[PDB]
RNA sequence: AAAAUG
RNA sequence: GCGGGGUGGAGCAGCCUGGUAGCUCGUCGGGCUCAUAACCCGAAGGUCGUCGGUUCAAAUCCGGCCCCCGCAACCA
RNA sequence: CGCAAGGUUAAAACUCAAAUGAAUUGACGGGGGCCCGCACAAGCGGUGGAGCAUGUGGUUUAAUUCGAAGCAACGCGAAGAACCUUACCUGGCCUUGACAUGCUGAGAACUUUCCAGAGAUGGAUUGGUGCCUUCGGGAACUCAGACACAGGUGCUGCAUGGCUGUCGUCAGCUCGUGUCGUGAGAUGUUGGGUUAAGUCCCGUAACGAGCGCAACCCUUGUCCUUAGUUACCAGCACCUCGGGUGGGCACUCUAAGGAGACUGCCGGUGACAAACCGGAGGAAGGUGGGGAUGACGUCAAGUCAUCAUGGCCCUUACGGCCAGGGCUACACACGUGCUACAAUGGUCGGUACAAAGGGUUGCCAAGCCGCGAGGUGGAGCUAAUCCCAUAAAACCGAUCGUAGUCCGGAUCGCAGUCUGCAACUCGACUGCGUGAAGUCGGAAUCGCUAGUAAUCGUGAAUCAGAAUGUCACGGUGAAUACGUU
């Protein structure tokens, strides 16, 4: 806007886990207003990664989220004349939802059985980068590096 | 752009019902449409009569009208046989007996509907608008009358174009809702056309 | 919305108000199952032969001022505008405008 | 960045 | 007699390396605009001058027929 | 005169009623400076691709009745076209007429249950002549005859009133006195701040005022009192374990009257002003949320078809009555929606919680009969009591395993049900079966900042029947805003 008065309403209603990244998690998937659709969903995923990997599905969630989290971006400018892109560092706070975000997308469209070992799928491949969504990561990095003559 | 009506947003807050009678689906209808009919009779019939207000009070079975006039004695003349063939003519309106009460009011100059009505009939007999709207507006506000405001439209003198002209004088305040806007409308049938006259008057605030 | 308008569908509503119990003495003969063919054909028979224009289906409510057919409020008799110019001016009991 | 006419 | 060439309504890729018909202008329809022009986006439109032959298979290669050119050479 | 280019001196006919200078108000600029708005940006969800509904353009027709046309026309007048509506076409039938007033004459309307015709209409048609009389006659009714007429949804919205859209819910628009200018005009209304605001402060040839903004109004969110029926049930009891009963005024709830929020208090800033940034208390804090309220005027904007109205127009018809047909046609194009293209789902079984409203020419329960749409039946209710009427999405368990499919439902065949005199043109629902396009959609384009978007259901109006439209009510419930190029 032009006032800069919007507030910043704070959710956090994770119910037994207790964590406040999947509460925001949760917003990102939940489709239609179905809150409890999405919590099945997430529920099962993360359970199919309990039962995969011996570390606790916790931090395993953790890691795929740090390792999906990008640091500049491209972004277009109109200079009037050319059509330039500039890389700009994300802010702190972007972070978090532009990695939600991007692994929700991903997962959405396997083609396997559910979302639930879609989910499942992700994470293991994020946890050390072996995901689709790491790699459009990396590709949008390279982006901002070719880029890098503008930089200001 | 266009006003609401002044005296229907203030209905309930400060203006009252003419017509206030309670009925239901069996005959609200009939009661409604009967005392538009009275109501267009009357004002038809006595029109040379100055009338401003009819009002309708309808308890079990029966109706009981007042009517706001400036010059009584043209319906009550000689005891009033007017009143008794009045009556006899409104027994069919409705069948219910009538009871007619006349109401006679002060400062006939300080009322939307007559001095609407004098304009109007000035404007008939080929009299200039701006001399009628300007002494109409002086002797409304020679007495109390914190605002007033006339308006008239149309194809004024002979010109065929019409076009709208108004005088206001004090404050005429129609947003507020703490006013009593008496308003008012009529309509001059000349040799061109219809001419339309619209008055407000402001009497003051009502506290409390 | 013309004076004929008027004056014949007045014709409407008294026909239909005229007769207004043989229509429904046949339809309740036609209506109660046990009435054997012979009884339903002599009713069906007199429906047929009575005039058209005396049936519900064939009336059409107007306003009781202009006989304006589209927007009409069976509450009142009014048609859809002279409803708000008596509501404007008061003649109407109990009704204001509303916002909630 | 482009942009003639009524 | 010499050389080149025949492919949607018009003009050119696809030919060299046989297996994979595209492009520009037109027609139609829709976009952008207060409206037109200019622009933008779709749809239709050629199974590849003709026939045989080679090949498992020919718009892609070998002859005949028909036509078009650059030619010389025709000048009523 | 000049080498040439050309320079210098210098007319006329003809043609127009102007050409021109300086300044003023507005508008505009691919001039500039501040500021605002889902205007961009940041996000979510769509339209444009499919089928269907609905309106319009075009074409056709005897007629597809008129009006609305950039935003500000196109689920619009129409909150209900099978007959009527109805205004159009075909055909048939009326001329003081379907209606009102003035004149004359004869008589009750009613009910006569009949015939000719698609029908208006015509003809027989049991029965009573009636009410009050200065008892002479009159009223009102039915019909007949003559004129003055009655009639028109006929034309003109560029002759009008009234009503409405739009800029725009943007903060602007003016006047009195004074002053400046020969004047049109200008000051007030400019400046520095601040605000959503011409809101406020201080300055200041201006001093005041009016219409606007804000406030007064409705609803919701906290609490107190009044009051407990058809409403409620904490405590006692009865109990056939149902507020079912005695009973209670506890609570909820219903609806009237009232308190509360006013920058009130604290810290910081600020011209120690207005005001700004945090904090306590507080249910709510900075016009708490939503609605009604639309200034001076603009578009010769819309409407003569709601109504009224100055003209002009027809009188055997451009006025009336009736039966059928059309407005629902169809090589195409456009706007607005619904259902989908499935596994955040399709079915199967049992199971949980709302708000709002309508009902005596009405709602219409129980039992019973039918696969069903529905049928008999009649209780109760003039409604906090009875009915409409069981909410759905949600949760759990079984199944389908991504296949044009246990997806999707158009189209189509056969037989039904309900209202209506009558469902062929041309209604809605029901049973069986067939079962299409459709793999998320180009250019382009739309809505939305918090109980919001998205998604699921419920009610009302119009109405004999006919909602994917309109208006209204709740359940679940997001993401995003660095900022103004
Ligand atoms: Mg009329
Ligand atoms: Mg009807
Ligand atoms: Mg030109
Ligand atoms: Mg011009
Ligand atoms: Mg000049
Ligand atoms: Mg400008
Ligand atoms: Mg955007
Ligand atoms: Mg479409
Ligand atoms: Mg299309
Ligand atoms: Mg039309
Ligand atoms: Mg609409
Ligand atoms: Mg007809
Ligand atoms: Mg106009
Ligand atoms: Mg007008
Ligand atoms: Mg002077
Ligand atoms: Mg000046
Ligand atoms: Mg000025
Ligand atoms: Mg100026
Ligand atoms: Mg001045
Ligand atoms: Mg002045
Ligand atoms: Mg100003
Ligand atoms: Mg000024
Ligand atoms: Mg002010
Ligand atoms: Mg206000
Ligand atoms: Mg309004
Ligand atoms: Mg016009
Ligand atoms: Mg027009
Ligand atoms: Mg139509
Ligand atoms: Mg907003």
């Amino acid at each position: 806007p032009r006032r800069r008065v919007a507030a910043k309403r704070e959710v956090l209603a994770d119910p037994k886990y207790g964590s406040q990244i999947l509460a925001k998690f949760m917003n990102h998937v939940m489709e239609s207003g179905k809150k409890a659709v999405a919590e099945r969903i997430v529920y099962g995923a993360l359970d199919k990664v309990k039962e995969r990997g011996k570390a606790d599905p916790l931090e395993t969630f953790e890691k795929a989220l740090d390792a999906i989290a990008p640091l500049v971006e491209v972004k277009s400018r109109r200079v009037g004349g050319a059509t330039y892109q500039v890389p700009v560092e994300v802010r702190p706070s972007r972070r978090n939802a532009l990695a939600m975000r991007w692994l929700v997308d991903f997962a959405r469209k396997r083609g396997e059985k559910s979302m639930a070992l879609r989910l499942a799928g992700e994470l293991l491949d994020a946890a050390e980068g072996k995901g689709a969504a790491v790699k459009k990561r990396e590709d949008v990095h390279r982006m901002a590096e070719a880029n890098k003559a503008f930089s200001h | 752009g266009q006003k609401v009506h002044p005296n229907g947003i203030r209905l309930g807050i400060v203006k009252e019902h003419t017509s206030v009678w309670y009925a239901d689906r069996k005959n609200y209808a009939d009661y409604l449409f009967a005392d538009l009919k009275v109501r267009e009779y009357l004002q038809d019939k006595l029109k040379s009569a100055s009338v401003s207000r009819i009002d309708i009070h309808r308890p079990a079975q029966t109706a009981r009208i007042t009517i706001h006039t400036a010059r009584p004695g043209i319906v009550i003349g000689k005891k009033g046989e007017d009143v008794e063939k009045l009556r006899q003519d409104l027994t069919k309106q409705m069948g219910v007996p009538v009871h007619i009460n006349i109401e006679e009011i002060r400062k006939p100059e300080l009322d939307a509907m007559l001095v609407a009505q004098s304009v109007a009939q000035q404007l008939e007999r080929r009299v200039m608008f701006r001399r009628a709207m300007k002494r109409a507006v002086q002797n409304a506000m020679r007495i109390g009358a914190k605002g007033i405001k006339i308006q008239v439209s149309g194809r004024l003198g002979g010109a065929e174009i019409a076009r709208t002209e108004w005088y206001r004088e004090g404050r005429v305040p129609l947003h507020t809702l703490r006013a009593d806007i008496d308003y008012a409308t009529y309509e001059a049938h000349t040799t061109y056309g219809v001419i339309g006259v619209k008055v407000w008057i402001f009497k003051g605030e009502v506290i409390g | 919305a013309k004076e004929s308008m008027k004056n014949r569908e007045l014709k409407r509503q008294l026909t239909v108000a005229k007769y207004a119990k043989k229509r429904a003495e046949l339809k309740a003969i036609i209506a109660n199952p046990n009435s054997s063919a012979e009884e339903r054909w002599n009713a069906q028979v007199a429906l047929q032969k009575q005039p058209r224009d005396a049936s519900a289906s064939r009336l059409r409510n107007r306003c009781r001022l202009t006989g304006r057919p589209h927007g009409f409020y069976r509450k009142f008799g009014l048609s859809r505008n002279k409803l708000r110019e008596a509501a404007m001016r008061g003649d109407v009991p109990g009704l204001v405008k509303a916002s909630w």
